[PDB]
């Protein structure tokens, strides 16, 4: 099954800053990866669908990029409303799987 | 508008079963498939299966130790999880989302925590707490109420029906012989209490038992 | 019109719901087969065009026992749709040949 | 009935026998040559039929001389018999033509 | 020819606990892996066929999951009778090859 890393597991950032979470497929699988958002006591958000492709009702600070076995999501200057975690998912092959997911701190 | 819906809570006892449940509105498909995530405290999301109602078919996480079965009812579009012979390790938080058939999940419910012991049910016990007659205030004041006292998690806390989101926080519950205790806080300008009311709303959903307590001065 | 000329259409109307239906069950039959790719719809009706016209670029294909069926109806429904227009284009062309010999 | 029609069973029954030897030889001239992979009855004979039809996926093919030859003769025999069909469906089409003109 | 790698070679656990053994190829071979269990003087007996694939009187507490390169053999609550050396073998390419061996010990 696709194993997906996330590293680092927490990341730091100054109010404002570019930050930029990865996660590692361990095989290529093109473009078949999701983010999603989840903060204290949520159920996980839709951020980025597809490495690149953008959802509706999603701030436009949020990016996604990426392909084959690396993908980096990135927020244009965090605010504070971003502290959460976020997690990748793959559906390229059968079973989908989740990275660790990675924790934002500003 | 809250496509997947499912109950807060369930207690189980060692051993037992549990049947969750997921029921969902908006547009439905025959493509559609049902997603179960399990969460554990302090982890990470983990697949536990997937169900495409129309057809009636399922699919589990051959990685680790199968406990479900999924089931739906094309009537009511509930999508059904059955639980069987949990453990403590069986407790967590059980999402299900919806799958168009293209990989991503859309839309999440807000997920059954599912705590697994032998314990008993137990409503809270809402204790206000306004500042004491000794206490200056800056521009803002600070109100909160204690909820003590009940067993198993969680309880949902809002101030005002939750009109007011404004200045709070809910500081994570803690045990003790088998019962929980949180507290909760809420900061307004000096000015606006008690002159408009600040009530703080507690729901406990294991015992399906909401209740109120408004937040007045200390007599 | 003519026979010829009918089937070749209702291969049509056929081979597109052949498309559909086995787009729509391969993704049913592929999903739990651990390393399975053919599990979206999008991708699967594409994957299901690629094998009806027999095109294979090998980039999506069943690696279960009822997708391969599912495959091999949607291959035979394919080769068959596609030949029965080239056998259809061949009476066309047979009749129009007749009719310019005063036969 | 006629010819045509008799020939395209015929080639139905002769493809399936070539599509089940083809999958025994396959694996009996596959089998001790060192990273092959058609070397299992289930899975050389969709590898056969995937071969028969031309819809090559790529997922699996031989890898030896005589695992070559195999092959050969199921795409030969396989690009016949789907070529007498198409042909078949081309005779009826041109007969039923003919009715349709009173000739 | 296909590398099968076991490690660890050894894997100890409590009575009840689960246990879970690995077994990686050389290369992507789907899932193609099988199971055997060998216990002292005795002859291989298939558990699992094609990594999932459960056999008829195998005991339910085995199970196996992968695909591609990694595949794992898990026993939910292992008892004394399963105390033994278990084998992997792949054939997805010729010639079909075994792993080290993985022996349990509770
Ligand atoms: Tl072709
Ligand atoms: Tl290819
Ligand atoms: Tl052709």
């Amino acid at each position: 099954d696709i194993l997906l890393t996330q590293s680092p597991a927490i990341l730091s950032v100054s109010p404002g800053e570019r930050v930029s979470f990865s996660c590692r497929a361990s095989q290529s699988i093109g473009t078949d990866i999701h983010w999603y958002q989840q903060r204290t006591n949520g159920s996980p958000r839709l951020l980025i669908k597809y490495a690149s492709e953008s959802i509706s009702g999603i701030p436009s600070r949020f990016s996604g990029s990426g392909s084959g076995t690396d993908f980096t999501l990135s927020i244009n200057s965090v605010e504070s409303e971003d502290i959460a975690n976020y997690y990748c998912q793959q559906s390229n092959r059968w079973p989908f799987t989740f990275g660790s997911g990675t924790k934002l701190e500003i | 508008q809250v496509q997947l819906q499912q109950p807060g809570a369930e207690l189980v006892k060692p051993g037992a079963s549990v049947k969750l449940s997921c029921k969902a509105s908006g547009y439905t498909f025959t493509s559609d498939w049902i997603h179960w995530v399990k969460q554990r405290p302090g982890h990470g999301l983990e697949w536990i299966g997937e169900i495409i109602p129309s057809y009636g078919r399922a699919n589990y996480n051959e990685k680790i130790q199968k406990k479900a079965t999924l089931t739906a009812d094309k009537s009511s579009s509930t999508a059904f999880m059955q639980l069987s012979s949990l453990t403590s390790e069986d407790s967590a938080v059980y999402y299900c989302a919806r799958e168009r058939g293209d990989g991503y999940f859309a839309v999440w419910g807000a997920g059954t925590t599912v705590t697994v012991s032998s314990a008993k049910t137990t409503p809270p016990s809402v204790y206000p707490l306004a500042p004491g007659s000794a206490a200056q205030t800056n521009s803002m004041v600070t109100l909160g109420c204690l909820v003590k006292g009940y067993f198993p998690e969680p309880v949902t806390v809002t101030w005002n029906s939750g009109s007011l989101s404004s200045g709070v926080h809910t500081f994570p519950a803690v045990l003790q012989s088998d019962l929980y205790t949180l507290s909760s806080s809420v900061t307004v300008p000096s000015s606006s209490w008690p002159s408009e009311t600040v009530t703080c709303n507690v729901a406990h959903p294991a015992s399906s038992t909401k209740v109120d307590k408004k937040i007045v001065p200390r007599d | 019109s003519a026979l010829h000329w009918r089937a070749a259409g209702a291969a049509t109307v056929l081979l597109v719901i052949v498309l559909l239906a086995g787009s729509y069950l391969a993704v049913l039959a592929e999903r739990g087969a651990p390393g399975a790719q053919l599990i979206t719809y999008p991708r699967a009706l594409w994957w299901s065009v690629e094998t009806a016209t027999t095109v294979g670029y090998g980039d999506l294909y069943p690696v279960t026992l009822w997708g391969r069926c599912v495959a091999v109806v949607v291959m035979v429904a394919g080769i068959t749709s596609f030949g029965l227009v080239t056998a259809a284009l061949a009476t066309w062309f047979v009749g129009r040949e007749q009719e310019r010999r005063g036969h």
